[PDB]
């Protein structure tokens, strides 16, 4: 078989325990070819959780344990915090030849409360404009969940051509982060009287606004 | 405690060999305890294993790319690099070297880890980016930088060479219609240091070798 | 008028699996043990009953050499009075053994990079190996209530289990190369002497 087989993502309660199982086909016995985890957090390399099925390297907290059912290991976390949010991966030596790793675990932390987003807009700077050259920047942060549409405003009027808008991505305090640019002739930007940003997240709609001056 | 250095090209044009170089340091590579790996992730994917090799030269890679893996050791130098041929865009990945011990049929294990070597397959050619400053305009105020058609990715943005970290917020890149990269890194800081405190971003673009340093003042 | 062939078993390029050991009978030949005990690449050369240097000067009717491969962890049982794994399912020595247990430790030979697993021992048994008994069974074990008709599962497991054999293990799991010397002496006409 070789594919490892995790749960695409599972999800608990602050300070409660959860279990995230890793499904092979190589029933070993007792002792013998025990599983290890990693943790990944966005943009970081993968760090050791548990080897040899339950045994943790020195510095990784005690609320990590794992454990093993004959077809099955398991890498439980009790005590959740919110850091506890990132990817997880099981890892085994199956068939005796190569070296796999699991599908992979999206852990999320319930409980997380509807955020606002914080908008950001700029406008072309004097130096890309003296280079003939105009680009709007809408920066979107501390949003949750993470979704996000942005609409793009020539004074009242929407926009459509030279909007180019980024994927959520999840920040270090596990609220999420986007960007929208709005590239523009220099002709065009100093036409309208100002230019518009709106982003909507969960039905609140905020707008920012800048003019050329 | 070791540490694992990664190094090599970024971009890898279509059929052309990749190559990649791990440094051990705070340790010898000329351990009869440990293997040497490579493991690769595409974004967004998973990991897959790639190979090992120990420090005698014997190699031991996952078949479903031994056909194009090629992993040496030089021992002298302490290091081991990787090589894999015939590259396509998916081949894209972030490249993993990491310490694999294997002390007992009990269990094994990566560590530590290298910070990873994102290689882009792409025919698009290496280009530098522009950066142009994100001017602040009003207790906080928020100022930044724009850096602006760059291939490949990634690019690395620091603030007053690194003394300031606190409320920076490096934004991933957009993919233009163009092919190329752009993304625009903000810190927000108090109004009343505007007028004394200076603010230079440091672009590293190292596809490139291009680093930038460009002084955010306020708008006049 | 000759020398016994004392390197077919040391010098033998292949080992058995512990569990089926591979046992060699010596008689009509003429045993210079000085090969031996004046060799500086042995780990275990330990006697029982008998002297090393006091064994020119001896005969017996026949002699039976056994060989395997365990782990270094494992050298400790092939003795007298011992027991674990090795010594209660897969090689067992009497408590009035007479003869030497000679290994030698086999990384470099018997642990392949990626995993050598040819070399096995047997994990799981109903009761205790006899002196010198030889188990080769492959049955599935039965540790449970229910039966288990030749099938893996809940309680059905494989007998035997693989060592694979590593260089990157600790010595405690590296493979170690182990010769065991039985001396007989039967009322028969001796055939195997020395010097
Ligand atoms: C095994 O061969 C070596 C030479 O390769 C020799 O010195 C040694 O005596 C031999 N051992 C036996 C038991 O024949």
């Amino acid at each position: 078989s070789y594919e490892l087989t995790q749960p695409a993502s599972v999800s608990g309660s602050p300070g409660q325990s959860i279990t995230i199982s890793c499904t092979g086909t190589s029933i070993d016995v007792g002792n013998y070819n025990l599983a290890s985890w990693y943790q990944q957090h966005p943009g970081k390399a993968p760090k050791l959780i548990i080897y040899e099925g339950s045994r943790r390297p020195s510095g990784v907290s005690n609320r990590f344990s794992g454990a093993k059912s004959g077809n099955t290991a398991s890498l439980t976390i009790s005590g959740l915090q919110a850091e506890d949010e990132a990817d997880y991966y099981c890892c085994s030596y199956v068939g005796s030849s190569t070296y796999v790793f699991g599908s992979g675990t999206k852990v999320t932390v319930l409980g997380q409360p509807k955020a606002n987003p914080t908008v950001t807009l700029f406008p072309p700077s004097s130096e890309e404009l003296q280079a003939n050259k105009a680009t709007l920047v809408c920066l979107i942060s501390d949003f949750y969940p993470g979704a996000v549409t942005v609409a793009w405003k020539a004074d009242s009027s929407p926009v459509k051509a030279g909007v180019e808008t980024t994927t959520p991505s999840k920040q270090s305090n596990n609220k999420y982060a986007a960007s929208s640019y709005l590239s523009l002739t220099p002709e065009q930007w100093k036409s309208h009287r100002s230019y518009s940003c709106q982003v909507t997240h969960e039905g609140s709609t905020v707008e920012k606004t800048v003019a050329p001056t | 405690q070791v540490q694992l250095v990664q190094s090599g090209p970024g971009l890898v044009k279509p059929s052309q060999t990749l190559s990649l170089t791990c440094s051990v340091s705070d340790g010898s590579i000329s351990s009869s305890d440990y293997y040497w790996s490579w493991i690769r992730q595409p974004p967004g994917k998973g990991l897959e294993w790639i190979g090992y090799i120990y420090y005698t030269g014997s190699t031991y890679y996952n078949p479903s790319l031994k056909s194009r893996v090629s992993i040496s050791v030089d021992r002298s130098k302490n290091q081991f690099s990787l090589k894999l041929s015939s590259v396509t865009a998916a081949d894209t990945a972030v490249y993993y070297c990491a310490r694999l011990v294997v002390p007992s049929p009990k269990g094994s294990w990566f560590d530590p880890w290298g910070q990873g070597t994102l290689v882009t397959v792409s025919s698009a050619s290496t280009k530098g980016p522009s950066v142009f400053p994100l001017a602040p305009s009003s207790g906080t105020a928020a100022l930044g930088c724009l850096v602006k058609d760059y291939f490949p990715e990634p690019v690395t943005v620091s603030w007053n060479s690194g003394a300031l970290t606190s409320g920076v917020h490096t934004f991933p890149a957009v993919l233009q219609s163009s092919g190329l990269y752009s993304l625009s890194s903000v810190v927000t800081v108090p109004s009343s240091s505007l007028g004394t405190q200076t603010y230079i971003c440091n672009v590293n673009h190292k596809p490139s070798n291009t680093k930038v340093d460009k002084k955010v003042e306020p708008k006049s | 008028t000759n020398l016994c062939p004392f390197g077919e078993v040391f010098n033998a390029t292949r080992f058995a699996s512990v569990y089926a050991w591979n046992r060699k009978r010596i008689s009509n030949c003429v045993a210079d043990y000085s090969v031996l005990y004046n060799s500086a690449s042995f780990s275990t050369f330990k006697c029982y009953g008998v002297s090393p240097t006091k064994l020119n000067d001896l005969c017996f009717t026949n002699v039976y050499a056994d060989s395997f491969v365990i782990r270094g962890d494992e050298v400790r049982q092939i003795a007298p009075g011992q027991t674990g794994n090795i010594a209660d399912y897969n090689y067992k020595l009497p408590d009035d053994f007479t003869g030497c247990v000679i290994a030698w430790n086999s990384n470099n030979l018997d642990s392949k990079v990626g995993g050598n697993y040819n070399y096995l021992y047997r994990l799981f048994r109903k009761s205790n190996l006899k002196p010198f008994e030889r188990d080769i069974s492959t049955e599935i074990y039965q540790a449970g209530s229910t039966p288990c008709n030749g099938v893996k599962g809940f309680n059905c497991y494989f007998p035997l289990q693989s060592y694979g054999f590593q260089p990157t293990y600790g010595v405690g799991y590296q493979p170690y190369r182990v010769v065991v010397l039985s001396f007989e002496l039967l009322h028969a006409p001796a055939t195997v002497c020395g010097k």
